């Protein structure tokens, strides 16, 4: 069983019998969301040295997060009004970078890797869509399911295999990150798995037994790029969508 | 799978979200202005 | 009980499609990465046609998803 | 410290709270759904044992 | 007809012309692509059937016309029976120059000279 | 903008497919 | 009738492998397209309802073989 | 028999994969037909009608790959 | 009975090898077309080779269409 | 009860075909991402977020094989 | 040889995939045949000879897998 | 349990094809990169961590279909 | 015996799959010797024992598959 | 036990599928470094270590396809 | 015996990738041609490198050759 890594326990507990309070109670899912809302808090409260102008080391980097994530809708929905929607695709983006940047930690554990969690938030952010697509602009929006101009016999099945392309985003968005996640982690578990298996046969093994620690190093230097790239590629596709939902194409 | 699969899912959807509320609140009207006081601060410096 | 096994080799064959997929959304922004470097002032002009053909091919390597889930779960 | 600043974030991202709350809700139905299979009804940790009722244990 | 010097202009019908283009070597024929393309420093030859006459040439331009007619313009320009000591010589105050935008300019002649030694 | 049997130009036709097979 | 009814699943498992050549195919129409408006900008409104149709020309394969898997799966 | 009826079956899921074919040989005759007309577009008359030839043969390979799937589906 | 069942499996398996007819006609149709659009006054000349070649890359996917039909009875 | 685990294991290995649609996807992606700044050096910074989103946006599709891969071996 | 003369079947069934590789050489021989005869008509008559070779090489190459799966039958 | 390893490694075997994807892919990016060092060498240590960055995010997908058949062999 | 012929059958079946890389790869060589001849006339004599020697060779790679399936039919 | 045994012959016949694409991949990459010579002949010098960095790493994973071919005979 | 029958299957199976040699080998070839008949002057330079591909494109091929024998025999 290489999956072990994801396994759910509970720690501070808390019950009852006449009502089910067992949604809320400690546990190393919560316990891990403490630490990642801890962190973030922790990225901006004691990094700036007494609330200097100056912006100190530290500040840089979450200087330069903000403006790649500015000069990044504003590229996207790029509208009248496009920082209206900024919060949201920034703390879509540093729930994501932070909660994959704590998860390399090895004995530690990875959030985005929780499928029931991320295709909820990504079935949340397109009903989100959805409702404020059809809330500001009435029964027109419908013609976001027409791509341009086009001959009309064939119109009806580009409205049919566009729509069924528009609900698959729903779940799309989320098993993107899902996916990568979690095959990152469970190839990195199989392979330390295999070469620990490799390093305990006849001596001879833990002679050259240094390249395969060395693929695993370099598996683990390209795991970060794996999940930083994540982090990015859902905050365009969730800009991406908002060009779509507000502005009829 | 059965790891992502237990009774837990409440659990997660539920700590989920309020983190999500929670850092967004704590996101829009702390974090985010508070770069923004600085940027708005060197240029009022620098126009003079 | 050989239909409930038999539906598992369904669900496994019916996933190859998304190699078509991938290879298209690939040959797409191919295309569209050739297209802005050629061109510089097109980018605004054709990128809807992009993510046009991408939603389009994405929905025909999705028929293959679909199918497989009615066999793995139906 | 930090000083708040009252941004608008309430007559902007409705729907996205609204969504939210119904995933919230319908995922509850599938979590009451899923957790009376046949697999999952003798997991003793499943809320069912802490307010009366013990084991169906008829498969 | 079509192949000028400023100086000196040349030729006039041809079956295949060779030409030393702005990447690598090209050769248009009977018909040919309608294109413009920079003349690097190189040889060049024209033909008439079977008929061998090769060009050295500074370079320029060559654009092959949509009627079909072939223009190439250079500036300086027979083979052999033109350009070894005349060479040698002045590939040594040639090399000696660049070691100097003065000396950038002797750059141009590195690269215009070795090429002339293989002739 | 399309132009159905010289008719009034029709709004966006999408709800129509959309309708046509919800009732099946 | 458990042979034949497990038969139906393989088949139309095994049939929808033609499919993946619309996905190739639309791509290819639209690659073709993105390289020919990147030339020439003013020659958009012939040739996109032309996209259109080989599109639509393209996909009729990929719909058939997905025509061809749902009778074999539902009769 | 259940041994051949699953075989008609099988071999139908199987004959759909060479719709691959015109999947992708439309594709490639519109690509080359956007291609040109792009690059020429007076010789747009004289051009069509060579890939309407093109699509309609290929095409028809797809459909003699498809009648094959039709012959075994039922009988 | 299995010879019935494993002659109409190896008839439907025939029908692959006709991906490459059907690729083919298109490269054969695509060079015509960019011949024309590049050079027009080439069309007669261009033309009946590129008429040959179709004729004989559909009969090489006819091969396994006439295997296909001498599998399904005989 | 054999045969269910024997072709969930042997589906499971089918369901993993579908990544070299996505090798190659990854591959003509950053090619193009390499022939477009090779011959423009000015236009990285424009082509560079094109070149993100069509990588991971390709990649997807070879996630969704692989997690069919995951529900078969683990579920 | 009931099992056998199925396996003979399904063999000649499988043999047959070999003559997509003809079916597309023809087509990239003919395809540069005509890009180079559309770029220069003149040269026409020297490498038509080529192409035919070409095409009946890649048929010869297509052939071998027609007389395979006629030893299977 | 004989049957169930004797899928398991038919399974091991079917996950290894996956591996052609990676190795026409890490080809393609180091083809395009010498194509453009040969249209421009100027551009070399801009244009290279790309190509490097190509090969990573190829090769983690060749391994992804690697990890299935380990998976397939042992556990 | 007879389980051994059958797959000696099908073996020998499978191993001429590998056949359509010489019947492509011929191909590729005499295409690109043509559009060497179109692009330069003058250098027909130099170029043409390169393609001898290549379809020579590639036929050789395509014959071991041949041969194989000769190995299995008789030996 | 033979049925184990058989089916791990099986597979490592299977397995070797994958190394096609080492095959194509370091010829696509040795076929570029031939094509970038011919346009700029002074840059062999520079670009040959990376067509050979290539050809290492194309190979590994044609090697890991050979890895899984020898674990399924001698392990 | 089912075992022997599955080494033919095996060797059987196992020279599909020679098409891999068979593709590139050619792709390295095709590459020589465009590049001589590019520039004439560059092919004693450019041989060996051919040479090199086609022998290492031979190896790729010829390691599923062993392995097609090793099932043979070994």
């Amino acid at each position: 069983s290489p999956l072990d890594q994801f396994e759910i326990r509970t720690l501070f507990g808390l019950q009852s019998s006449f009502i089910d309070l067992s949604c809320l109670n400690l546990t190393t899912f919560s316990l891990y969301t403490i630490i990642v809302l801890l962190v973030i808090t922790s990225l901006y409260t004691l990094t700036n040295n007494n609330n200097k102008i100056i912006g100190s080391r530290w500040l840089i980097s979450q200087e330069a997060i903000y403006d790649t994530i500015m000069n990044m809708t504003k590229g996207q929905i790029g509208g009248k009004n496009w920082g209206l929607y900024f919060p949201m695709i920034f703390t879509l983006f540093m729930f994501i970078f932070i909660a994959n940047l704590i998860s390399m930690i090895p004995y530690s554990f990875a959030l985005s890797a929780h499928l029931v969690f991320i295709i909820s938030l990504s079935i949340v952010i397109w009903l989100g869509n959805t409702i404020l697509g059809l809330y500001k602009h009435g029964w027109v929006f419908f013609s976001l399911f027409v791509p341009a101009g086009t001959p009309l016999p064939l119109v009806p099945l580009l409205v049919i295999i566009e729509t069924l392309s528009y609900f698959a985003r729903a779940i799309s968005l989320g098993l993107r990150l899902g996916s990568n996640i979690l095959a990152g982690h469970l190839l990195m578990v199989i392979l330390a798995g295999l070469t620990f298996n490799f390093m305990l046969i006849n001596l001879f093994t833990l002679v050259f037994g240094f390249v395969p620690l060395a693929m695993i190093l370099a598996i683990m230097m390209l795991e970060f790029a794996i999940g930083i790239i994540q982090g990015y590629v859902w905050a365009i596709l969730t800009a991406s969508y908002l060009k779509d939902a507000v502005y009829l194409h | 799978m059965p790891q992502l699969v237990p009774f837990y899912f409440m659990n997660q959807l539920t700590y989920g979200f309020l983190l999500m509320i929670t850092l967004l609140i704590l996101f829009s009207q702390f974090f985010l202005p508070m770069i923004l006081r600085l940027y708005v601060s060197r240029l009022f410096i620098s126009k003079l | 009980q050989l239909v409930l096994a038999a539906k598992y080799i369904g669900a496994g064959i019916s996933t190859i499609g998304l190699l078509g997929a991938g290879i298209g959304i690939a040959i797409v922004f191919a295309a569209l990465i050739n297209g802005v470097s050629r061109n510089p002032s097109i980018k605004d002009t054709v990128f809807p046609m992009a993510i046009l053909g991408f939603a389009l091919s994405e929905a025909t390597g999705l028929f293959c998803l679909m199918v497989s889930f009615l066999l793995l779960f139906g | 410290m930090l000083k708040r600043f009252p941004t608008p974030i309430l007559k902007v991202y409705w729907p996205f709270f609204v969504a939210g709350a119904a995933v919230y809700y319908g995922m509850s139905k599938a979590a009451d759904l899923s957790s009376n299979t046949k697999e999952f009804i003798n997991d003793p940790r499943n809320p069912r044992f802490a307010k009366g009722g013990k084991f169906v244990e008829v498969d | 007809l079509q192949f000028a010097l400023p100086h000196e202009t040349l030729y006039s019908e041809v079956t295949q012309v060779n030409l030393p283009a702005k990447s690598g070597r090209i050769g248009v024929l009977a018909n040919h692509v309608p294109t413009v393309e920079q003349l690097l420093p190189g040889v060049v030859e024209v033909m008439e059937g079977s008929n061998s006459k090769k060009f050295f040439i500074s370079g320029g331009f060559a654009t092959v016309q949509p009627d079909s007619q072939l223009c190439v313009t250079a500036i300086e320009a027979p083979l052999e029976s033109f350009s070894e000591n005349i060479k040698n010589l002045l590939a040594e105050a040639k090399k000696n120059v660049s070691s100097s935008r003065e000396a950038a300019e002797a750059a141009i002649q590195v690269e215009v000279l070795e090429n002339l030694q293989s002739v | 903008y399309h132009f159905m049997g010289k008719a009034i130009p029709p709004h966006q036709l999408a709800i129509g497919t959309l309708g046509l097979l919800g009732l099946l």
